[PDB]
DNA sequence: ACGTCCCTCTCGA
RNA sequence: UCGAGAAGG
């Protein structure tokens, strides 16, 4: 029953999940426009902990003597101590991560951080340090604006959706809020030099993998979703209430599943086990 | 063997529509029915070791087209005629939409 | 497969396909294309011409034979209507010089008559317009008997000296 | 909000035993249920009235039925779907036959 | 009838069902005789060919990418970029 | 008459010949079906006009065929008759029902019935002919006719004619 | 050689416009017309007859050709008759439509029961869509049972019936009952209005409800029923159709000679059911007919799980295909298949006469179909084909460019494996070719678990290509390497099992040593070690 | 009014 | 060549 309903869906050239009428179903597909098999549980650490332990961690003030970055991170460190057009950066920089971190407590209420996304991020600067032998006592060779702008750039050319009015621009900005959130997570300024310990050529090299590996995981116009979808659930519930253990009365309700899955598409006004969650 | 509706669905997820039509074509099936271009169902007579098309009933001598479709296809066809339905095939398109 | 397009008696109800209105091949509502004997036989001609000037790159009832050999080079012999027509076309074609058939088309054009009559006037010789409205059916109204026959005898006038 | 409950639902059945799937597949056919303005079942009744073709509704359930209202409401096949080239012995527009390919004469000359 | 090359909306990236239909029609055609653009390196099989001229992008396809409403991009090999 | 019909077809190439003179043969076989053709829709298709500006437009690689399809755009000088014009022509034929007359690329023929009554022939004539009693129709004779009616033989679309109708016959 | 070459030019089906045969077109698309319920029995001799079973139909003998399209059997598609009925008859799976439509017309003048002044009505009427328009004027039209004279004109305005079916045929009650008989609705329907039916849901020349009652049947050729040999032996659309005939040229004789009321209205309904039950047998009440047995209607023809959708045009037996007991090997590689070599001297692939492998096709056309890298067939580019098993030419036979050598699978070959469970994408997925002896699949020990199957009598499917299109499409998309991470769980499918997965835990401990000898071993029975100790 | 998937064999008019 | 039964993953 499934796969002959969704069949007909597949990823359209511009994107949109549609069926043989045309009509749209999903605007990207996953809501996101990435192909599922390139996509891993990533880690946000931006959104759990305490907000004390956020700024040790993402908290950079050229404006301090305790709290900058020591000339011992980094080349430009006493020479940027105190450097007020700079500084406007850091705080630009730490407004985006505060935002971020409200914005995932929206969306994951329950603070969990690990999700799945596109790009292993941790395996990314895992390679780049043992490629290019990072030496964590000499001292980084970039630039405050080197790192905070080649992190802007490079969410730019992070695309899904390629179009010219807003419309496509104001949702191609929806599709990548998440992993943006992530990468601004993992390319924090003090993150990139305390404990990445980078160079600028090994920074470099980051950006430019994160970018293909990203413009690889999305999906290729013409993937059979539908069916694939269908067949996605199809071969669990081929599986699925494996019988062990018992417990009757409430019998943990709808633990139906296998009839639930029967339940819910035909839906039937009638259910077997209705439940009101008073909160 | 059969290639069963089952086997069907994993080559449309794959995506391999060449193969799927070579599959249910090539291996099985397939026919050279001549349709008319007026109504399109397989009335045209083939006198083709003699170079002589026609459709009698909507007489025409020059608009006749070849296709190619399964043979169980052509005989469900004609399965629906006998139930009085003409399924009308045409090879060109109106909706656009 | 055969010829496609884009889209009878001569009393101007032709065909369906050969009717005033016809799309051009750009795609515009343009008037029809109706020559003459004279207006055809030049038309082939100067194609014929330029079809062998392009597979290089890699007076008097004698020049039948010219247009023979040239018929021979630019298509092949399996169009023996090609041939019959060119030779049909040359004996029965009333101006040979492309100023004299050009000047034919000024006369008629303005008119404004159906192209088919265009093409059948400037094909058939008439004197009375008795004649010439009784061999083309389609004028009886069209054109003032004084008219016609002040257009038979310019025409008549603009003949080549065959 | 039906649609989010809706995946609530079919979520808790599939990790009631560890299992996971991908969110895509899962709010793909809840949103297939729900882009329509209601709940339409996956029956054939609920997703087999669409007005889609009717050589690949009649591959469903209700077989005879539909060529039969098919012939009397006069109705018009668009091809655009999947079944119906699958009966038809075409190339369907799956995947690989999502496109066309051509050659270029400039090209040809171009690559001697 | 309708589109423009400059107004391109579709991933300049080529699919994997693009790469695949391209590969197999070529190497169909070097199978029927069809001439080679790219040059040979004594290769028995008209796939690998048809991947040598993927790689040199020595191939004179070029993609028709039909959009929902009717609309067609059209993509040469040649433009199109192969990372997959 | 004589009409410039603004054409168009569908030819197949096999990937052979994909490459160099792929534009020429592609010419070369639109005229080699095209020329010196015979429709009923649009009559003798003679001369297929400026070959140089030929259009050529894409070419569809078939589904598991190798094979391209190509629509060509063309132009060409067409002839078809029509039931009520008069045209010149050249006798060719003469039988005891009447003479064929070649108008162009077609053959129209009178009949005995369709020529006036002062109209007499003479078989053991040496070339036969018609006689009557100021004119003659040889076996080569020029002769205005009145096209009475049309019928489309496969690729020759042949036609009978009337000369008994005034300003019709001698020249 | 296949079927023979047409000149026709050829495209493929973008529209499939599905509408209703008006007794017109029956009667002009037919050959002759079927009057003799007998098959070949003219005096059960040679030939058929004239009257049904190739009276212009279509050959019934293999050694004939057809009686219209000389072509015979194998390219000539059968051509159809019909049978003139001697009163018109209603539809099976029309006759609750044919209902509903005089539920809604006038049963005097033809009009609509409630046309363009009803605001309910003009409310539905603008309602562009299809059934669903249908679906409101039924509602609101089956109640009013008159018509009207004007209201602030419209005709006429007489009374309607009560009209609800009886198995085969409609009554209708005035307040005086009274049966609506076949052919005085169909005069109701031919006057219903051109803008009337239409706007109702209907066709103005596709579908017309005035074609939902037969008045000419179409007689099908031979081929959609066919004679069996066991000295024959018709199929059961045969015998149904003699039987309508049966009680057709009854019911002629019954109402041209004799005038009985009882009579003709006796053999009318017995035609009405023959023509019923020829296309359905499975009706509300009704016998279900049988014939010395049931009988099989065209609709249980039609019918899922089997029947031509079902089982014929969206699941396929096919060719070059394979089957047999497969077992488990830690030797060979993930992304091939070990074939019998009894299958792979079987199996073939067209492989196009080229100047690459031309030596070694000519090789392999000279070694024969019984010998591994052989051939069965070689197919001239005049479309014959030469059997290499017995061809006298066999030995020599110079070959061609343009041929095809039907050469036998060889070694690394894009083959599709299947096990039969097939619900993932990853059940069905392309291996290299390796032939081997014995009679089993021999496949990778860690593409088990994607295709769920163990080796304790598992029996597994192969498909092998024939375009070199098609293989590019299995070895570049359905390849066994890129199925390694699914997407229905973006974590990979394939993992180290069993003895793999137990010794890797007994051997990756500090309490494990290997000595100088054994260790070089271990090193070279890697494929890709670099050598260095 | 639907009521899994393919396989191998053997019995009856 | 249609209907009934047994058996494997
Ligand atoms: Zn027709
Ligand atoms: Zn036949
Ligand atoms: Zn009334």
């Amino acid at each position: 029953r499934l796969v002959k309903a969704l069949e007909d869906i597949m990823v359209h050239y511009d994107n949109t999940t549609r069926n043989s009428l045309g009509n749209v179903i999903q605007f990207i597909y996953g809501e996101d426009g990435m192909d599922a098999a390139h996509i891993e549980k990533q880690s946000l650490d931006t959104i759990g902990g305490s907000d004390a332990a956020f700024e040790k961690r993402y908290r950079v003030d050229l404006l301090n003597t305790d709290h900058t970055l020591d000339p011992s991170l980094l080349e430009s460190g006493s020479e940027i101590l105190g450097d007020l057009k700079l500084q406007v950066l850091l705080d630009e920089e730490y407004k985006q991560l505060v935002k971020d971190r409200k914005f995932l407590r929206e969306v994951f209420v329950d603070g969990e951080a690990n999700w799945p996304l596109p790009v292993n991020i941790r395996r990314i600067i895992q390679n780049a340090q043992q490629t290019f032998h990072i030496d964590h006592t000499k001292p980084s060779d970039l630039t405050i604006k080197d790192i905070v702008l080649g992190v802007k750039d490079l969410q730019e050319n992070l695309l899904v959706l390629r179009g010219k009015n807003e419309i496509i621009q104001n949702a191609q900005r929806d599709a990548v809020t998440l992993f943006c959130c992530l990468l601004r997570s993992r390319l924090a300024t003090r993150r990139v030099l305390q404990e990445y310990r980078l160079t600028k050529q090994a920074f470099d090299w980051v950006l430019s993998n994160i970018e293909a590996q990203f413009l690889r995981s999305v999906v290729h116009p013409g993937e059979m979703v539908g069916v694939l979808a269908a067949q996605s659930i199809g071969e669990p519930a081929t599986q699925m209430t494996l019988n062990t253990f018992h417990f009757a009365g409430v019998a943990s309700k709808k633990v139906s599943g296998v009839p639930r899955l029967k339940e819910i598409l035909n839906v039937a006004k009638n259910m077997k086990t209705p439940s009101l969650t008073v909160y | 063997l059969r290639f069963g509706e089952m086997e069907r669905d994993c080559m449309i997820a794959h995506g391999a529509a060449s193969f799927l039509k070579e599959r249910l074509m090539e291996a099985s099936d397939a026919f050279r029915v001549h349709i008319c271009g007026i109504c399109g169902l397989m009335t045209v007579i083939a006198k083709l070791n003699h170079n002589q098309f026609e459709c009698k009933g909507c007489d025409n001598k020059i608009d006749i087209y070849q296709i190619h479709i399964p043979y169980a296809a052509k005989l469900l066809f004609q399965e629906l005629m006998a139930m009085n339905i003409t399924p009308r095939l045409y090879t060109d398109r109106s909706r656009d939409f | 497969v055969s010829t496609s397009t884009f889209q009878n008696a001569a009393t101007l109800q032709l065909g369906q396909e050969f009717q005033l209105k016809q799309i051009n091949h750009q795609g515009e509502e343009e008037e029809l294309i109706a020559l003459n004997l004279s207006e055809a036989r030049l038309v082939i001609k100067e194609a014929l011409v330029e079809r062998r000037r392009a597979f290089k790159r890699s007076t008097r009832e004698k020049e039948l034979e010219s247009i023979d050999v040239l018929l021979e080079q630019t298509t092949g012999g399996n169009n023996k209507d090609l041939k019959n027509t060119m030779q049909y076309l040359t004996n029965f074609s009333r101006f040979r010089d492309q100023e004299t058939v050009g000047a034919v088309i000024q006369l008629l054009k303005s008119t404004g008559l159906h192209p088919f009559e265009v093409a059948q006037l400037g094909s058939l010789a008439c004197d009375t317009a008795d004649e010439a409205k009784t061999l083309i059916p389609s004028l009886n109204n069209k054109i003032s008997d004084d008219e016609l026959e002040r257009i038979l005898k310019e025409l008549s006038n603009l003949e080549t000296l065959y | 909000a039906g649609r989010a409950a809706l995946y609530k639902e079919v979520y808790n059945v599939i990790a009631s035993d560890g299992s996971y799937v991908n969110y895509r597949h899962m709010a793909l056919l809840v949103d297939v249920m729900t882009t329509q303005g209601g709940l339409t079942s996956v029956t054939r009744h609920g997703f087999n009235r669409s007005n889609t073709g009717a050589l690949m509704r009649c591959s469903f359930e209700e077989t005879v039925e539909i060529l039969f209202e098919a012939g009397a409401s006069a109705e018009l096949d668009d091809c655009r779907g999947v079944s119906e080239n699958v009966i038809l012995g075409q190339m369907a527009p799956i995947g690989t036959g999502a496109f066309d390919v051509m050659i270029d004469e400039e090209s040809l000359v171009k690559y001697m | 009838k309708a589109i423009p090359k400059d107004q391109r909306a579709t991933t300049p990236y080529m699919t994997k069902y693009e790469r695949a239909r391209i590969l197999g029609t070529r190497a169909l055609q070097i199978s029927m005789n069809a001439p080679v653009f790219v040059d040979l390196e004594g290769e028995t099989d008209p796939l690998r060919i048809a991947m040598k001229e993927l790689a040199e992008k020595k191939i004179p396809l070029v993609i028709r990418r039909y959009l929902p409403d009717g609309s067609f991009e059209d993509w040469s090999v040649e433009e199109l970029i192969v990372d997959l | 008459m004589f009409f410039i019909k603004d054409l168009s077809l569908n030819i197949t190439l096999h990937p052979s010949f994909f490459g160099p003179r792929m534009k020429q043969y592609l010419k070369t076989k639109l005229l080699e079906e095209v020329e010196g053709s015979c429709t009923g829709k649009f009559g003798y298709i003679l001369c297929v006009l400026d070959y140089d500006n030929i259009d050529i437009q894409r070419g569809r690689i078939l589904p598991t065929d190798g094979s391209a399809e190509f629509n060509v755009k063309y132009r060409a000088v067409v002839f078809k008759p029509f039931k009520g014009e008069v045209v010149d022509g050249t006798v060719v034929s003469c039988s005891q029902h009447g003479f064929e007359v070649q108008v162009g690329p077609m053959k129209v023929f009178v009949t005995k019935h369709l020529m006036p009554q002062d109209l007499t022939f003479n078989a053991g004539s040496n070339p036969p002919s018609y006689q009557s009693s100021e004119d003659v129709i040889t076996i080569k004779s020029r002769i205005r006719v009145k096209i009475e009616g049309c019928i489309s033989q496969v690729s020759s679309i042949h036609a009978i004619g009337s000369i008994k109708e005034d300003y019709l016959g001698a020249i | 050689v296949g079927q023979q070459y047409s000149s026709a030019p050829l495209r493929t089906v973008k529209e499939v416009q599905f509408g209703l045969f008006s007794p017109e077109e029956v009667r002009a698309i037919s050959v002759a017309k079927i009057r003799f319920p007998e098959t070949m029995d003219e005096t059960q001799t040679r030939a058929k007859i004239g009257g049904l079973n190739d009276p212009r139909l279509g050959s019934i003998d293999r050694n004939l050709k057809c009686q219209t399209c000389q072509e015979g059997m194998n390219e000539c598609p059968g051509h159809f008759g019909h049978i003139d009925l001697a009163k018109p008859v209603f539809h099976v799976g029309f006759i609750a439509k044919i209902k509903k439509v005089c539920e809604c017309v006038c049963m005097h003048c033809g009009k609509l029961l409630l046309d363009e002044h009803n605001e309910l009505m003009r409310q539905a009427l603008a309602i562009k869509d299809s059934k669903k328009r249908f679906a409101a004027i039924w509602t609101l039209c089956k109640t009013k049972m008159v018509c009207e004279t004007d209201v602030p004109s419209r005709g006429c305005g007489n009374t309607q019936p009560t009209i609800r079916k009886d198995g085969l045929k409609l009554v209708g009650s005035w307040k005086e009952l009274r049966v609506l008989s076949t052919e005085e609705i169909l005069n109701i329907f031919k006057h219903i209005s051109v803008k009337d039916f239409t706007s109702l849901g209907f066709n103005e020349v596709f579908s017309r409800p005035e074609w939902m009652i037969l008045t000419c049947l179409p007689v099908p050729p031979p081929p959609v029923r066919p004679s069996i040999s066991f000295q024959r032996g018709e199929d059961d659309l045969t015998f149904k159709l003699a039987d309508i005939l049966k009680a057709n040229i009854s019911l002629e004789t019954l109402e041209h000679n004799g005038a009985p009321h009882h009579a003709i209205e006796e053999a009318e309904s017995l035609l009405q059911f023959h023509v019923a039950t020829y296309m359905d047998n499975d009706i509300a009440g009704q016998p279900q007919a049988l014939q010395k047995s049931p009988v099989k209607s065209i609709r249980a023809r039609l019918k899922g799980k089997e029947g031509r959708i079902r089982g014929n045009l969206m699941g396929k037996r096919v060719d070059f295909s394979a089957r047999t007991v497969i077992s488990g090997d830690p030797n060979l590689e993930l992304d091939q298949v070990g074939v019998p070599k009894s299958i792979a001297k079987t199996l073939t692939y067209p492989e196009v006469v080229t100047p690459y492998n031309i030596d070694r096709l000519t090789q392999l056309v000279r070694n024969g179909p019984n010998e591994h890298p052989g051939a069965k067939y070689v197919i001239r580019d005049s479309g014959d084909r030469i059997d290499l098993r017995y061809s006298k030419r066999a030995g020599d036979i110079q070959l061609q460019y343009g041929w095809k050598v039907e050469r036998h699978i060889m070694d690394n070959d894009p083959v599709l494996f299947n096990r039969q469970p097939s619900l993932h994408k990853m059940s069905m997925m392309a291996h290299r070719v390796k032939v081997i002896p014995y009679s089993t699949f021999r496949l990778n020990l860690s593409v088990t678990s994607p295709y769920n199957a163990d080796f304790d009598g598992d029996e597994m499917n192969l498909h092998v290509p024939q375009s070199e299109e098609t293989r590019a499409e299995l070895s570049q998309l359905c390849a066994v390497p890129l199925q390694i991470v699914s997407p229905q769980s973006n974590k990979p499918c394939m993992g180290i099992v069993q003895d793999t997965l137990c010794g890797i835990r007994k051997l990756t401990l500090r309490d494990t040593f290997i000595e100088l000898d054994q260790v070089l071993n271990m090193l070279y029975w890697v494929p890709d070690w670099d050598g260095v100790i």
